């Protein structure tokens, strides 16, 4: 099911850029109650209305440990709402096709060529965290760091 | 002009006399003072009546309807932080604005109450011993009444909690969670509805079972409000609701406004991208902590029951 | 950057509230009700002695 | 010697008096007969009874309160662990006191500076004595009610 | 030593031995009347106590 | 553990000098109702405020019963507030370096070259015993008990 | 050599009992300069015209660092006024005779019978120290202070 | 200045005392003095017989 972080539900606001193609990062995270299982879709954080991400840094704390770890995270672009709790959302993979951090403690950074090419949409969307293979072991507490980059005024 | 505010309490003298003829010339009292401090910080939010064109593709003029959405919000703001440090702590309660990660406001931190003004319901000890029999009854008011009436003779350090004027004259208040008003007047362990049968004999139709909620109980009167905090992490193993009553007498927290006459909400406005997204923001000046003299607080009980939720098909 | 006085730094004034804040007298019980000079009280004086 | 109501409260009643301990052992227990009692009182004349507006009624005719500083023992019982207390129940000369120093209680205020007026210093004390009256080697006018009261809040650090 | 503070200690000083001899005189009522002092705090006189006069 | 003791609380008064160079002196005892252990702090007496010890008396009575007693009392100014109960608070040796007066009752008098160069200080300091050795096979309600002269106004 | 103190050149102040019987104490000290030496009166301090020594301790450090110690201590009362400089002032071997303190940190008190029967003098009379045999070998900065308890009224 | 009188032992001894109240401090901002230079010359008494 939907495990909505708190910038998703709009308790903690979101920054836009007041300037046509200036920076602006804000540090999307959620503390993850209970453990992460295979076809979990996480709302981390809503991009704004015009901006499209130009970087995305992506840090976890060792999900899963165990060992020979299997855990693989997934972030996109999610086509529902802002914030509605419909569990027929769906993730794409458009910045990270398959982060395989979270097997071991670390950061990494977006790579595939999609992540610089999405395009503009006047509406807000909700970046979704889905993990697309399930966790050997996994732990709970352990928090879901993504650091988005997104100018406001691109052609 | 300063951030903070220090004020003293003045505590009693505990020496013992001399007797007899014995000189007292060089046996002299100390009087000791207790203090604590109020940081004062700034809070601000800003809306977004945004758009030349998102302004445009609407009938309602979106200016208006965010500087009264503000007001509102800033008053519901400043309502849930006072119930937030008169209990505090800061639990799963979801329609509170803080995140749940709630920690402080001016370095003025989250104080969770001692030994002594922490009653539990029920028979218990700790917060990892709650259970279904641990709800709020009349029993565990009555218990509050005792305490604060005896605290100081069972600790001789604390400082006795007076009564405030709340209806007619001098009664404990009783902030109450709106399901442990439930858990009252829907049960009969609970002890609350016999006596209110009773009463309702004496009384046809305008006993409180009828035409109200709760009544005073023991010069208590009780009332229920949505912000009351609400624990999800108590029992045995966790995963069991709880509660926290407030238990309110005088001086039971201090509020340092930062502004000439009390609060006062400034309206600032800007305007972004060549005039689009036209803005409002404003903000008080304002600290609030809950009165701390020695390390055991100054006017509330916190009594700290079992309430479930009644109807399990609320979302979580 | 930009100025900041910060938390705690000598520039930081503090004022100083005058009003006390007492914890009160408990309420005594045998008050002039109880002690009487009649036989008819719960504690009697006895003034034989207050000033021989 | 058999003791006499005194005229403190309304008229003749003996004055009962109990450590908030005992009270409300009596206003939170069906075991302790006053609840009952006070239902139907509350059924007869309600949101005016002692259950919803304070203190305790008249049991009997003895007038009963509660006050802080009523002496708790915490020794009694088999086991020597046991707290109780000692519930009064006065009634005419109950005990005396000698003031010795005017009609009243007179404080005797003195003040003296210690250091060429550094530290103020300010004294005072009565002169008197207290007894409860024993004849013979019986009391006259108590009856020292001796029971179980628990602490109802096991947080307190006692 | 009052000069370092605002708050006048003599006033303060005389109220504090008001109400202290108030509750004095209370509590040695109530220890003589009961017969015994107990293991009751919140009472000036010390636990081990036996008459004062 | 912090062994409370009418003296350092406000139970019972210790008197100030007045005047200057006038001794002063009171009986700071302890009845105490356990067993020390190895390592205890016992606040006998509060030094009152701005006031140096000239003579100090150590009285005791046995605290060791078995055989070759190894008992040490440790007699020195402990900082802090004057009767705040935390176990943080540590005193030192300075009325007294090593006392032998553990092992039978006796009374030995302040004997260190330090004991009578206290340096004052405008708050009241707190006197304490620490045990700084085995209490062995013994102990019982007994009682510690310092007679120390202090004199104001000192230069 | 006639080392005085601050006491004697009225620098420091000695205390005077109020009433007949109040027994006071001052810390009489000096932090001597230079080395002892045989023959020299140190003049400690100075007790008040009508007082008579109450109990006298002498505390000091090692005034000699050598092999085989031989300083001993004589301390006892002057002749002169309190501030006339005159090696012609002599002291006696009243409170203290063969001290034999100095060769050791220690501290000693009065043993001497003639310590506690001192008659009384209108005038402000001078307790002076003289090192009576030789001071062995080296001391630089170490503190001689001796401490008087004297009464007033006395008969 | 507080002049104040106080008689001892029965008054054979009247006694004057006074006193005043302040604190002074050279200007330290920093660890650098903000109005003073001090020089340490040699200043070596001309007389010989002056004693010591």
């Amino acid at each position: 099911a939907l495990i909505q972080s708190d910038f998703a539900q709009g308790i903690r606001m979101t920054p836009v850029p007041d300037c046509a193609g200036d920076v602006t990062a804000c540090r999307f995270d959620i503390t993850l109650k209970n453990a992460p299982a295979a076809g979990d879709i996480i709302e981390l954080g809503v991009l704004p209305g015009n901006a499209v991400p130009v970087e995305a840094i992506l840090d976890v704390d060792d999900l899963d440990t165990g060992g020979a770890p299997t855990i693989t995270l997934d972030v996109g672009i999610m086509s529902g709402p802002v914030g509605k709790n419909d569990p027929a959302r769906t993730c794409g993979n458009e910045l990270f096709a398959a982060s395989t951090v979270g097997q071991a403690g670390g950061v990494v950074r977006a790579t595939a060529s999609s992540a610089f090419r999405i395009q503009k949409a006047e509406d807000h969307r909700s970046v979704g965290v889905k993990v697309a293979a399930g966790p050997a072991t996994g732990a709970a507490g352990k928090t879901i760091a993504l650091i988005l980059f997104y100018v406001q005024g691109t052609s | 002009a300063g951030d903070r505010v220090s004020f003293d309490l003045s505590v009693r003298l505990r020496g013992q006399p001399t007797f007899g003829d014995d000189r007292v010339e060089g046996k002299e009292e100390n009087l000791k003072f207790y203090t604590d401090e109020v940081i004062i910080d700034q809070v601000r939010h800003s809306v977004s009546a945004g758009g030349r064109m998102s302004r445009k593709r609407t009938a309602h003029d979106l200016r208006k309807t965010g500087r009264d959405r503000l007001g509102d919000y800033f008053y519901q703001l400043t309502d849930e932080l006072f119930f937030m440090y008169l209990s505090g702590a800061r639990g799963i309660n979801k329609d509170f604005i803080l995140p749940t990660s709630f920690t402080g406001y001016a370095k003025n931190p989250f104080n969770t109450p001692d030994a002594a003004h922490l009653l539990y319901g029920g028979v218990a000890t700790s917060k990892a011993s709650l259970a279904n029999t641990d709800t709020m009854s009349r029993v565990v008011i009555e218990r509050a009444n005792v305490q604060a009436t005896m605290m100081q003779a069972q600790d001789p350090e604390t400082a006795n909690m007076v009564p405030v004027s709340v209806e007619g004259e001098d009664r404990y208040v009783c902030v109450m969670s709106p399901f442990q008003e439930h858990s009252l007047r829907t049960s009969d362990a609970a002890g609350w509805l016999e006596i209110q049968k009773a009463a309702a004999a004496a009384e046809g139709r305008n006993n409180p079972i009828f035409k109200g909620g709760l009544g005073m109980i023991g010069n208590t009167v009780l009332h229920s409000h949505r912000n009351v905090v609400r624990f999800s992490d108590y029992g045995a193993g966790s995963d069991q609701p709880a509660a926290r009553a407030l238990f309110m007498g005088r001086q039971a927290a201090v509020v340092a406004y930062g502004t000439k006459g009390g609060l006062r909400y400034d309206w600032q406005e800007e305007t972004k991208d060549y005039g689009n997204e036209p803005t409002v923001a404003s903000g008080f000046i304002a600290g609030i902590k809950k009165t701390r003299f020695n390390d055991r607080d100054f006017g509330v009980i916190s009594i700290d029951t079992y309430a479930k939720d009644p109807n399990p098909n609320n979302p979580a | 950057s930009s100025t900041v006085i910060a938390f705690g730094d000598p520039k930081a004034q503090k004022k100083w509230s005058s009003e006390l804040a007492v914890d009160i007298r408990k309420k005594s019980y045998f008050e002039s009700r109880f002690i009487g000079t009649s036989e008819n009280a719960v504690i009697q004086r006895k003034t034989e002695v207050e000033s021989d």
